[PDB]
């Protein structure tokens, strides 16, 4: 066989220890999510935006009584009710208030006031994934591994207490002091046992079936992760295209072509993860995620040392104080406006 | 020819 019997012993081992921890991690969660830290606005200085989306943005604030620097995600109320996000917006919260894991950004408060709600967030002052792959071009495939190997570890995590993620992308991924990775933006992350049906997420990282308006499930997850590791590893995305129609209309074609600095290992894995057809989508087969652990491309992987955070990571963003913005762009600035008069009440009763 | 800089999640198709 590929690993002499005695290496096949340690492997099986280890993956005996995976449901191990996995069963008290499910304990764990459970235990949070069935039994669940506010602040309020003014206990918060405002420094700069870190990033924008259609609802809101996400500051970068300093807590006034312990100086500590946190990131500020301030969701606009009426424009969430405007779409189908109130419960969206309230999955994210409480999925984020009940995980636990290394790559998984941690909340430390939430509220709402009159206009907006509000959840607080480890800062991550590294930057996101995005701006450094721009900014280099496209990481050797060492470099993507170590980030893909992280990504794998977390949707098993995810997986096994039936959390679907639903928007992998480097946008969504910050590095950390350690070269680690963050992952942020739960706003489509959901507790799902079977399948789902929202149409959801970011155009180039969107699975055949979700386009084609069929009901799907985690499998889903690993397709993203077949485009965020090609795209890592060659600078853009599989499917590629100025309008999100023709993006779709490749996603769904079955087809895929690889730079030819890829190796063919990468090639194998990722024709294997940009499956269109799920009875043969690693990640969705009866081996799970042992399918892709055991991949040949992440052979050189120690996947017990990425967890334990022991591998050195290949880069180390520049960090020049605690507050330092310097690995982030810059965004228009905007006044955060409180209305005197409480907007959706009754929508967000939950939150 | 693609879309290079930051990707907008899409709430509906
Ligand atoms: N820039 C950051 C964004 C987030 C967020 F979760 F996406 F909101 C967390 N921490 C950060 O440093």
């Amino acid at each position: 066989g590929h690993m002499g019997n005695a290496a096949a012993a340690k492997k099986g081992s280890e993956q005996e220890s995976v449901k191990e921890f996995l069963a008290k991690a499910k304990e764990e969660f459970l235990k949070k999510w069935e039994s669940p830290n506010t602040a309020q606005l003014d206990h918060f200085d405002r420094i700069k935006t870190l990033g924008t989306g259609s609802f809101g943005r996400v500051m970068l604030v300093k807590h006034k009584e312990t100086g500590n620097h946190y990131a500020m995600k301030i969701l606009d109320k009426q424009k969430v009710v405007k779409l189908k996000q109130i419960e969206h917006t309230l999955n994210e919260k409480r999925i984020l208030q009940a995980v636990n894991f290394p790559f998984l950004v941690k909340l430390e408060f939430s509220f709402k006031d009159n206009s907006n709600l509000y959840m607080v967030m480890e800062y991550v002052p590294g930057g996101e994934m995005f701006s450094h792959l721009r900014r280099i071009g496209r990481f050797s495939e060492p470099h993507a591994r170590f980030y893909a190997a992280q990504i794998v570890l977390t949707f098993e995590y995810l997986h096994s207490l039936d959390l679907i993620y639903r928007d992998l992308k480097p946008e969504n991924l910050l590095i950390d002091q350690q070269g680690y990775i963050q992952v942020t933006d739960f706003g489509f992350a959901k507790r799902v046992k079977g399948r789902t049906w929202t149409l959801c997420g970011t155009p180039e990282y969107l699975a055949p079936e979700i386009i084609l308006s069929k009901g799907y499930n985690k499998a889903v997850d690993w397709w993203a992760l077949g485009v965020l590791i090609y795209e890592m590893a060659a600078g853009y995305p599989p499917f590629f295209a100025d309008q999100p129609i023709q993006i779709y209309e490749k996603i769904v074609s079955g087809k895929v072509r690889f730079p030819s600095h890829f190796s063919s290992d990468l090639k194998d894995l990722l024709r294997n993860l940009l499956q269109v057809d799920l009875t043969k989508r690693f990640g969705n087969l009866k081996n799970g995620v042992n399918d892709i652990k055991n991949h040949k491309w992440f052979a050189t992987t120690d996947w017990i040392a990425i967890y334990q955070r022991k591998v050195e990571a290949p880069f180390i963003p520049k960090f020049k104080g605690p507050g330092d913005t310097s690995n982030f762009d810059d965004y228009e600035e905007e006044e955060i406006r409180v209305s005197i008069n409480e907007k959706c009440g009754k929508e967000f009763t939950e939150f | 020819a693609g879309r290079t800089g930051r990707r907008q999640a899409i709430h509906d198709i």
